[PDB]
């Protein structure tokens, strides 16, 4: 019993010659692939990348090693996959994966009565996806995994997804502690090279952020600061050092924020849609203590247009302030 | 201030060896690269030879093969040794100092130039 | 001289790539587990570590040898050659045996075929840690393996009596948490390719709170009952009474800097972040109470007296209110 | 079947085969065609004077041992077909650690045409010095070069040329900018000779060129270096009987300072020379410590000689930002130019 | 030309040769002789609780399987020999994760005697967990252990033993001290049995005695906690009726205890209990507390009692500079002995 | 021709026994070391280590690898280094080094028509070398680099500089950033241990650390800081405005400064020179600002005594200060 499945198999190995790719100078073999994301996660900004688990699995055919006379899918031991041949498929835009080996080498070979192939990994990858963070922290990115043949044309082997848009599982357990997955797509094409045309796969997610956390840790302390800096207008232009007390700190408080903030992330050359906040709020408080300072200067000389002032201070100042958050919000959202 | 002085040059005939040297002072040009320029009368500055900090050897089209350059970042000095000069060669040599942004065979590149030494060869 | 012989006839003929009875029957499989210590338990990635002695048993009919010798006890040279298991831990982020001075594995082969299979292995399992409730937190971070490739039909995995064995638990580099106990379990998961026997340990585990007391709740705190000794003084002090508010808040935001950075980010707010920004508010606000206290001495000097009398009962109260709350809510939650 | 007629091909051209042996070994010089095809520019480090790039590095030479016959014209093979023949040893002059992706296989491919032309690709990752002159840091601007040639033969027995014209012979993908903060305007390739203590070899050159962009540092350090700085000038136009208040903005303008100057020292690189923030920052401080000690000498001849105390107040209301007005003036123009 | 009678003489003794069992298999005990060079005693890190070490791995064991007849009485063979040969399995119980090195050429050496007698040494860098008790921080004094036994074999297989005395078994290069805040005051070398549910193992230990350098936290927090503390008395000379002035002095004080004990912790290791330096702090706290409480208590006398007002304030001024300086020869004494 | 040379290497290679050194039980061989230096980078204090890179190249005579009729000199591919015999050359210092793999291992082999052997590699070793922090930045340091072999003692193998003081290219292009290499030495001596007699070659660096923006980014602040404080003395208490200013920045700026250079710097026990005058310096500055208190809180009782501390205050401070900054400078240069 145990002799036949034992010499049916070394059968197969002899006179097989893994330099050839299966029906090679003919017709164009075809791999079938599936992935099982089994988790997501450091999603850098700072480097631009994302970290990725899953078991990637391939599906062709190959006729040499059909075997007949035994109603089972051998499930060979994976340091068989060594004599075999297998796709070359590589990530273009992956930067740092290795498979894992405890307590062996997670691979599988898995061949069936008609020659079937089924042949898996298991794979740790950090991709890279550049992020735009213009509208950031309202942005919504979008990293994708370029899977692609490398030594293989078009004329030699053919990508698809197995089983159609149910081919990647497991997006639904994912969990982000910043991001929400929104939307995955599959993509099959070719690219273009100076030496030939490839097949490419290309799987992609939609990351949209968390705007919960920002609203409750910066854009609310902003707001605070800035309304409160308008209590120096209803105060009595005598009491100086209670005037100048209260711009100052609302001023170094607005600077404490923007320093602080500052810190988690690249330094991208743009202004983010959080630095047109933190910018905007600035001025006000700068010229609420600015506004201050004139009429310090010139209530000694004449306390009537001072006075004024302030009263008239009362209504421009939360009318200009409220006017450029309908204008700051709308913008964006 | 940071000068570059340079020596050697004179009056040859028909070829033979004539090694011109260029000599910096002022600042440390280890991590710069310093070229060697040939300006014939009245035509243009043309680019000779230029050595970086990993001793990679450039030279022109016209002096490949006859022309030999070869710092010295101990003395912080760069050489350029002559061999078989021609006529043609006669000309004003001048020696540059740069990082070589948007290439190093272009003299827009260097900020740092000699004050020349003239070279005849007779005939 | 007899046990090359034996050893030579064993792998006469012997193919690895086939698994024991693969024809027949599925092959059963018991394990052992020794842990040797569990590492420290990293909230930012949220894995941790730990160290094990792997063990596996099972039967190879092709492994029978009649002699006066009962168990061959070999090194780990003869594991590349007779047919091993496959198993994986699916819940691995990354994990590597140990090869110093060699290949630290055992394998003793019995008479009647039994094989035993021994390993350390070094594991950084993926544990979801809910820091909500920072620095009063509990997890049950799990350890699952299975075998990679070989469905329910052709491996089947089993615990004996002595399962999971601990040693001294305080040798361990656990040191923020004290671990509670130990639970191992057996499902069958179901895959794209087949089903898998998937075994389960889960590590309950319990933070110590001891470090943060002493180091942050204790002087935050004692920093909001100090700033209340301004009401007390007299107002006409003012180079006295001011200079007692400033260097509070000054205390207190050096405070607020140093705790904040020891607290592992998050993206929501912990209980630490809760009591020292709710700290925070209360000293600030003790100077914002003089100043608005010496401003109203010019325009309502009857309405002055009454603010500072209040003061003197307002902040203790509301501060004890709040205090009572922070501790029954965040230690009866859940 | 039809697999048999390739097996006897493949194995006639490795019969009697020494791939220790060079093609052409003491005979002629082995040529070997270039080019790259750079996939993405990686990040740069200014902190490690360093940076990141992933090519698709191509090469082709000339073989006559693997000349045969066939059905097809090409043999695109297997990347394991690569140890078994000979291969340059092109290594990266100025490269830290590279890495040659596996992943999922060996990411190399074999072609053998008829007449023993063989292309022989690969896809690395290389991480190259670049040494960098931050005197003018942040309107900064090099050029981080790439230099690879082979490890073990001179160049009477190994030449490298380029595949096409040498600017195009180094092709930049289009969406394979990774640079945060650089700015590639573009690359110059050239070639070079090395003569180290064993011969002298070829040397193969490509220089990419980056100019920092400023918009970060605008932001972070230059624009509330410049509030903070006219908000010390306020204290000038507060009435001489607010003198509480005066104390206030001397004490906390100089404070605010140092808070700027230390965040923006993080984002300085360690180097040995005053960059060009630098100079701002310490012509900035000086402006803020002048203001307090202005404020100190108004309030020392304050209620003794008061004429003369005002006299130095309507001054420094004009002479304080005039300076800094003119200051600005020769900061900017000096190093936005270059 | 006679390295084929080494060569004759290589290959007779493999010939047969089975590395899969140990020697005396079914006869005796395979006794292996050990000893260490340690080369540098590596930096011990108190927040992982671990510590690095170099070593020269050395063992020595009797193989009569390896006996030979020729000019040479010493075999010094290539390190590749190793491989072919019955090694140990000794692996370091405590262990983390070891490096073994492999430049230029794997750090190795075999040596065979005719009588069969080898030596077999390596070059390693062992990483050790070492369990610390940080009760009487800074002053404390660790014994980080080193174990290592056989894996695969049993007590009744494989025994281990030093080469020489155990005290001399272990040997630390003078130059071998990398350690900044410890000081290495010798090692204890001791030998043990270890049994698991496999079997009984034997296990030698070699613990290294540390006791760390109090140097650097002297000046840092010992002496601006006792500056504040004797900073904190001057209050009781300047007068009682000076309510503001007092109150003011005394609170401000606690302030800075309190800035001071936090920063003088973060070096600390996170550990969930009291350690001796926070002893020290927990008194100071006391005595500012206590200067600022006899004044509270003054306050309430002043008015009523000023004999009662007068003898304490004076008292105090002689009470706790005497309590204080009593207190710290009682703390000092205790803890340098301890 | 070319099956010429295939029939040398290979006669030369058959029979070739890598397990035995050249001239086995007889004379040493002499192995003759060049070092060519291709960077120096990242001289770590905290780690106490520095990262070197090279070209090591390596020569010795093997009379089994001498032929006869190909009058060139014969460069082989690098993975016929793994059949001939090398020695096993270590670093002891070594920590964490690797040859470079990319495209290839970075190896040659050069063969001579006599037998000599050119064996050059390219690494990048981290050496470790050990430093006194006491007098920092104002120290040298010198760093050194270990050369040895392991499993051969002088009876097998003998070790030299190849070319005398010649024998390593390449120190002057070094251009560190912060140190700056004042000489490199080279030594040749034997070790002895408990296993034998073993050779050793050492090539030491002493640096010597750039002190250029040491003293402006560091002394000058602690100084002008310093003197600012003094300006309080000559200040009456009528105008206590500018004191109680100048008092309050004073120890609140040197306080900043104090922290800030600790938390950039290694950590170490022993104090270093920098501490010396950081330490020196708040004092001083402490005391200043406690001085005006003092005399502010008895002005008002006795003007006459407390007007007359700061006439002295004006010759302690600045003869105490000159004083301690000579015998500091005095002591540390
Ligand atoms: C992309 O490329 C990368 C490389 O850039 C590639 O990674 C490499 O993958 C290959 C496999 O494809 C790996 O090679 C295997 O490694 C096995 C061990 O791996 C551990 O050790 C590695 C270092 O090996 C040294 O030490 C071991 C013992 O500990 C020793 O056996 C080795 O010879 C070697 O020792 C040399 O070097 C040391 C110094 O380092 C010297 O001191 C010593 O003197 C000697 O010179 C180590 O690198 C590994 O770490 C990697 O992986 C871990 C995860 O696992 C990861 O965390 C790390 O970061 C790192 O990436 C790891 O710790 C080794 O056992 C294998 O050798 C087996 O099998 C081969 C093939 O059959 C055989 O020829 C060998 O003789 C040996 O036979 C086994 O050995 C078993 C050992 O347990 C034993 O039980 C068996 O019984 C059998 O023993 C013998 O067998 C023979 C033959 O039958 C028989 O005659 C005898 O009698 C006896 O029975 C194999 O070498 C390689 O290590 C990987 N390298 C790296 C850096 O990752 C990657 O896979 C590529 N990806 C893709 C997709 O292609
Ligand atoms: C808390 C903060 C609060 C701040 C409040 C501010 C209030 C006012 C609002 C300001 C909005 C600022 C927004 C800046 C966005 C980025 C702009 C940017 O990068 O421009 C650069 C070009 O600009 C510059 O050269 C200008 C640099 C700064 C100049 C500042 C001058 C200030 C002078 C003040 C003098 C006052 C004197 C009198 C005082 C009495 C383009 O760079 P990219 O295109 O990226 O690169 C490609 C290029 O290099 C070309 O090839
Ligand atoms: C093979 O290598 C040897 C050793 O480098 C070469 O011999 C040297 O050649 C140079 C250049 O002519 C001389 O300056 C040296 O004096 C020679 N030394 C010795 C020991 O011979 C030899 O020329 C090389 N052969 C070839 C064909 O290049
Ligand atoms: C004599 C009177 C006028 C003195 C009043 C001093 C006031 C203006 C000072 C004293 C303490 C100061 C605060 C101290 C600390 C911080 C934290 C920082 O991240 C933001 C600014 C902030 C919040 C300061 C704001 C200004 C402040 C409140």
């Amino acid at each position: 019993n145990m002799s036949f499945v034992k010499e049916t198999v070394d059968k197969l190995l002899k006179g097989y010659d893994i330099r050839l790719r299966p029906d090679f100078g003919g017709p164009p073999v075809c791999v079938g692939m599936n992935i099982d994301i089994a988790s997501i996660d450091m999603v850098s900004e700072v480097n631009m990348d994302y970290t990725l688990t899953m078991y990637f699995q391939q599906y062709w055919r190959d006729k040499r090693l059909a075997y007949s006379g035994i109603p089972l899918n051998l499930t060979l031991d994976n340091r068989v996959a060594d004599q075999l041949w297998v796709p070359d498929t590589y990530f273009l835009n992956d930067k740092k994966s290795f498979v894992h080996g405890v307590t062996v080498k997670n691979r599988m070979i898995r061949l069936h009565p008609d020659g079937t192939v089924l042949y898996g990994l298991r794979i740790t990858t950090t991709a890279a996806c550049m992020m735009d963070l213009r509208r950031y922290p309202l942005d919504e990115q979008n990293c994708t995994l370029e899977i692609e043949s490398y030594g293989y044309t078009t004329d030699d082997i053919e990508f698809y997804w197995r089983g159609g848009d149910k081919a990647v599982t497991g997006v639904e357990r994912i969990e982000l502690p910043q991001f929400s997955i929104v939307e995955h797509r599959l993509v099959s094409r070719n690219v273009v090279f100076a030496t030939g045309a490839y097949p490419r796969l290309s799987l992609s997610f939609r990351l949209k952020r968390n705007i919960g956390y920002f609203i409750l840790q910066t854009y609310m302390p902003s707001i605070l600061i800035t309304i409160l800096s308008w209590v120096s207008f209803w105060i009595n232009y005598d009491a100086s050092a209670a005037r100048v007390a209260l711009g100052i700190t609302t001023v170094l408080t607005m600077t404490t924020i923007n320093t602080h903030l500052r810190e988690t992330l690249p330094k991208i050359p743009y202004v983010k849609a959080i630095d047109m906040y933190l910018m905007g709020c600035f001025v006000f408080v700068f010229l609420a203590l600015l506004e201050y300072a004139f009429v310090n200067y010139i209530f000694f000389s004449q306390p009537a247009r001072a006075a004024a002032i302030d009263r008239w201070s009362r209504i421009v100042f939360p009318f200009t302030f409220s006017l450029f958050n309908l204008v700051y919000w709308l913008y964006y959202v | 201030q940071v000068q570059l002085q340079e020596s050697g040059g004179g009056l040859v005939q028909a070829g033979g060896s004539l090694r011109v040297s260029c000599a910096a002072s002022g600042r440390t040009f280890t991590t710069y690269i310093m070229a060697w320029f040939r300006q014939a009368p009245g035509k243009e500055r043309e680019f000779l030879a230029a050595m970086d900090q990993g001793r990679i050897q450039y030279y022109g089209d016209s002096v490949r093969g006859r022309f030999t350059i070869s710092r010295d970042y101990a003395k912080n000095s760069v050489d350029l040794q002559l061999d078989g000069l021609r006529p043609e060669d006669t000309a004003v040599y001048y020696c540059a100092a740069g990082a070589g942004f948007w290439g190093l065979r272009t003299a827009s590149s260097y900020h740092y130039w000699g004050q020349g030494t003239q070279v005849t060869v007779s005939s | 001289g007899d046990v090359t012989v034996i050893l030579n006839n064993l792998l006469e003929g012997y193919d690895n790539k086939l698994r024991p009875d693969i024809g027949v029957k599925p092959t059963l499989i018991h394990t052992d587990m020794y842990v040797n210590s569990i590492g420290p338990v990293n909230a930012i990635n949220m894995e941790y570590t730990i160290d094990i002695f792997f063990a596996q048993t099972w039967y190879d009919r092709r492994l029978k040898f009649n002699s006066t010798i009962k168990v061959l006890r070999l090194n780990s040279n003869m594991v590349g050659k007779i047919w091993i298991p496959d198993t994986f831990f699916r819940n691995s982020k990354k994990a590597d045996a140990h090869w110093i001075t060699t290949p630290n594995r055992m394998l003793r082969i019995w008479n009647d075929g039994r094989v035993l299979y021994t390993l350390r292995l070094t594991i950084d399992a993926e544990c979801q840690l809910q820091l909500h409730n920072f620095p009063m937190d509990e997890h049950s971070c799990p350890l699952e393996f299975s075998s990679y490739g070989y469905p329910r039909e052709e491996i089947v995995y089993q615990w004996k009596r002595s399962s999971v064995e601990v040693g001294d638990t305080r040798s361990w580099r656990l040191y923020q948490f004290s671990f509670v106990g130990l639970r191992n379990t057996t499902e069958v998961v179901k895959t794209t390719s087949g089903d898998y026997v998937v075994m389960s340990v889960y590590f309950d585990l319990s933070r110590r709170m001891g470090y943060f007391t002493i180091q942050t709740y204790i002087p935050c705190t004692l920093i909001v009952v100090l700033s209340w000794v301004s009401f007390w003084i007299n107002k006409d002090a003012v180079p006295a009474r001011t200079s007692l508010g400033i260097t509070t808040v000054l205390t207190m935001t050096t405070l607020s800097t140093i705790a904040r950075k020891s607290l592992p980010k998050v993206s929501y707010v912990t209980a630490m972040d809760l009591f020292v920004s709710v700290c925070f508010i209360f000293v600030f606000s003790a100077l914002v109470e003089y100043g608005t206290l010496h401003y109203f001495v010019s325009s309502q000097p009857a309405r002055a007296a009454k603010m500072d009398s209040y003061a003197r009962i307002f902040f203790p109260t509301a501060f004890c209110l709040f205090n009572l709350v922070y501790w029954v809510s965040y230690l009866y939650l859940g | 079947d039809n697999t048999t007629v390739f097996t006897r091909i493949l194995d006639r051209l490795l019969d009697g085969y020494d791939n220790r042996l060079r093609p052409g070994l003491g005979e002629r010089v082995t040529e070997v065609k270039t080019d790259i095809f750079v996939t993405s520019f990686g990040p740069v480090s200014d902190h490690d004077m360093e940076y990141t790039i992933d090519v698709f590095f191509r090469q082709s030479w000339k073989d006559e041992r693997l000349k045969f016959k066939g059905p097809m014209t090409v043999l695109r093979l297997n990347n394991l077909m690569a140890s078994k023949i000979w291969t340059p040893d092109t290594f990266f002059h100025n490269g830290k650690k590279s890495v040659a992706h596996n992943m999922t296989m060996p990411n190399k491919l074999l072609r053998i045409t008829e007449d023993g032309t063989l292309l022989y690709t690969m896809r690395l990752t290389v991480r190259a010095e670049c040494p960098m002159h931050l005197e003018d840091f942040p309107m900064d601007a090099h050029a981080c070069p790439l230099k690879f040639g082979s490890y073990a033969y001179t160049r009477a027995e190994v030449v490298y040329e380029w595949t096409r014209e040498p600017a195009r012979s180094v092709v930049v993908a289009e969406d394979g900018s990774r640079l945060n903060q650089y700015d590639l305007l573009g690359q110059t390739v050239d070639s070079g000779i090395v003569q180290s203590s064993t011969g002298e070899y070829v040397v193969m050159t490509t220089h990419f060129h980056l100019k920092r962009k400023i918009g970060y540092f605008v932001i972070q350090t230059y624009l509330p270096c410049i509030m903070t700085v006219i908000l010390s000038q306020v204290s000038f136009w507060l009435n001489r009987e607010s003198v509480p208040a005066r104390t206030v903005f001397g004490v906390t303008t100089v404070l605010t300072m140092t808070t700027l100057s230390i965040s923006a020292r993080n984002s300085l690189p360690k180097v040995a020379y005053a960059t060009a923030m630098d100079w701002f920052i310490a012509v900035c401080y000086a402006f803020v410590f002048s203001a307090l000690i202005e404020f100190a000498t108004v309030n020392y001849f304050t209620k003794s000689q008061p004429a003369r105390a005002a006299k130095i107040d309507r001054l420094s209301r004009i002479a304080f930002p005039l300076l800094f007005g003119i200051f600005n003036l020769v900061y900017w123009a000096t190093y936005l130019n270059r």
